[PDB]
């Protein structure tokens, strides 16, 4: 692909147009991004891609210019989702939870971007969304029931001392206790590597390229029994699943 | 200090300057690395009297300390965005959930700030993040909510500790505006990084308020902003002082410190909760519970036993994520009696 494209089409059904995207190889990595809007999302997700700092802004493959949306981009294996930015009433976090519950269940890793961390009310978003589940007992192959999503929070457009290893060390345990009794979200316990802050540089974007490769677990039962075009199978099978949708209809009826 | 160990001794503290006039004012910020809520309250005294982050101990509280040069007794509520209490709440029980273990937390706050919310003249409220934070708003549409639905306790016991008919300061108030207050308080913000600029997040500021029925909503309002004189201030790392002071006196003080050291005690009660009905959950908890309920239902209709009870343990080992261990094993005595 030359850039990135959207995910899903009108009324949060997802794209006929990727399924020819795809591959048959399971060796596939799926990294979603998550954030408020002036947080710089998608600029940066652009160059885990492999984006160069240098590039013009054309040429950045996430450029942000149909309430609900979601943008895809692969290269070699890799699949990218760039969320659109989180903030109406209960429609306006109805949606927003919505979109994270779906990146939490279908990826290996989602990236947190804010400039707010730590974020009471990003941890809350995540820890309700997680709560927002599908049933998918009748998928096969079967799908991984104990399998935890990996969180990596990146503070964006930060001072000198938001850079300060004392600070960082105070918020990234706070976000260890936050999901320390998570049942499907995860976040690393290596200092300096669950809170990732950054002034707004390639060589820590390439580093941090080759890291979230590691703590990736599989979402079958069986190693390599899904291929990257059933991996969206899944994605159908989610947004379709009624046990899902029940549980969203009564968060809403929470909010009113 | 903290304000319920305040007004225990501050009758004896200031004996002498009992009939002195004093206003009340309400701080909402929130601690940063460098930078804590009371920083430009304590510059504005040049004295450092609130500290840089709140302490486990100091956790959910309103910290009051009265500046008898200013006339002004100081109300700051650490809430819970401190470092402090976020880790006080994850770990002073493993055996709990994040929810409920948050929720707790923000009860406390919901009833500090419907304690400034009435007895405060002016509440200021610092940011630094560039936007308003909604979700205080939220927190002030449900403290505006749950001041509704106890007003009405609240003032009997202003009639009770000789309060109700003690002037705030000149504005007269009907019994609807009146009723569980003393004082509609006057909001202010200071944003920490032209003048256009100001005037446009006064507009700004000024319909967000309306969108949760903060303002222009009569009795039900929870708070009001001035007429001519700005609301809104923008801070730089003074013109800052002026801003209160601008503020300050254009209200001439009427309420004697020792009918405020009565209030504190008065509303004390709004602190501890003696008002509320029994088993109040947040509106997450209340989430948490329907769905977990639900979860529970739709495993026993997927039992209706050897192979009935392997789907309904998997089907909640699959969508049930807190209290997980108790919902599986309350489960299991569930489809033991249905064995019968």
């Amino acid at each position: 692909m030359k850039e990135s494209v959207r995910f899903l089409t009108d009324f949060g059904e997802i794209s006929d147009a990727i399924s020819d995207l795809l591959t048959s190889s399971p060796n596939f990595n799926v990294i979603s991004a998550i954030g408020p809007q002036g947080a710089g999302k998608s600029t940066l997700l652009s160059m885990l891609a492999g984006n160069n700092s240098r590039q013009m802004y054309r040429e950045y493959v996430f450029r942000p210019v149909q309430t609900i949306q979601i943008d895809i981009y692969i290269v070699n294996h890799q699949i990218f989702l760039d969320c659109q930015p989180m903030y109406d009433d209960s429609t306006a976090m109805s949606d927003t939870l919505r979109l994270t519950a779906f990146l939490l269940y279908v990826s290996h890793t989602v990236l947190v971007v804010s400039e707010t961390h730590y974020d009471k009310v990003i941890i809350d978003t995540l820890r309700v969304a997680e709560q927002i589940r599908p049933y998918l007992a009748i998928f096969r192959p079967k799908l991984a029931i104990d399998r935890k999503t990996n969180l990596v929070f990146i503070k964006t457009k930060a001072s000198s001392i938001d850079l300060a290893p004392t600070v960082i060390r105070e918020r990234e345990e706070l976000l260890r206790l936050s999901f320390q009794d998570s049942r499907w979200l995860k976040v690393s316990q290596e200092p300096f590597k669950t809170l990732i802050v950054l002034e707004e540089f390639d060589e820590q974007i390439a580093e941090l390229r080759e890291e979230l490769q590691k703590n990736r677990e599989d979402f079958t039962v069986e190693t390599a029994a899904m291929d990257e075009k059933k991996w969206l199978d899944m994605c159908r099978e989610v947004i379709r699943d009624k046990t899902l949708h029940k549980t969203l209809k009564e968060y809403q009826r929470a909010m009113t | 200090m903290d304000i319920a160990k305040w007004v225990e001794h501050a009758r004896t503290c200031y004996s002498t300057q009992l009939d002195t006039k004093i206003k009340v004012i309400g701080v909402i910020g929130k601690d940063y690395p460098d930078h804590g809520k009371g920083d430009n309250i304590n510059c504005y005294l040049r004295e450092n009297v609130f500290p840089v982050a709140a302490t486990e101990d100091e956790t959910c509280t309103i910290r009051g300390h009265f500046s008898e040069d200013d006339q002004i007794l100081f109300l700051v509520m650490n809430g819970v965005d401190d470092v402090a209490n976020i880790r006080k709440c994850l770990k002073s029980n493993p055996k709990s959930n994040y929810f409920d273990a948050m929720a707790e937390s923000e009860c406390q706050q919901i009833r500090m700030l419907h304690f400034l919310f009435i007895s405060c003249h002016f509440i200021i409220i610092f940011e630094q993040t560039s936007r308003i934070d909604l979700e205080l708003m939220r927190f002030l549409k449900k403290v505006n909510s749950a001041r509704i639905q106890l007003r009405k306790k609240i003032n009997q016991r202003l009639v009770a500790s000789d309060l109700r008919d003690v002037s705030f300061n000149n504005r007269i108030l009907s019994s609807a505006e009146s009723e569980g207050r003393m004082v509609v308080p006057r909001l202010l913000i200071a944003f920490q990084r032209y003048e256009k600029l100001e005037k446009n997040l006064d507009n700004q500021f000024s319909d967000i308020l309306k969108l949760y029925d903060l303002i222009d909503c009569g009795a039900s309002s929870l708070c009001q902003l001035n007429e001519t004189i700005p609301v809104v201030h923008l801070l730089n790392p003074n013109s800052f002082v002026k801003f209160l002071e601008d503020n300050f006196r254009s209200e001439k003080n009427e309420i004697s410190l020792e009918n405020v050291i009565e209030l504190m005690n008065c509303l004390q009660c709004v602190l501890d909760g003696d008002l509320e009905e029994k088993h109040e959950k947040t509106a997450i908890q209340t989430f948490i519970k329907r769905i977990q309920n639900d979860h529970m239902e739709e495993a026993r209709r997927l039992y209706t036993h050897l192979m009935r009870f392997n789907e309904a343990t998997h089907y909640i080992d699959s969508v049930v994520g807190v209290n997980s261990r108790e919902a599986l094993s309350q489960l299991q005595a569930q489809c033991n009696e249905m064995w019968q």
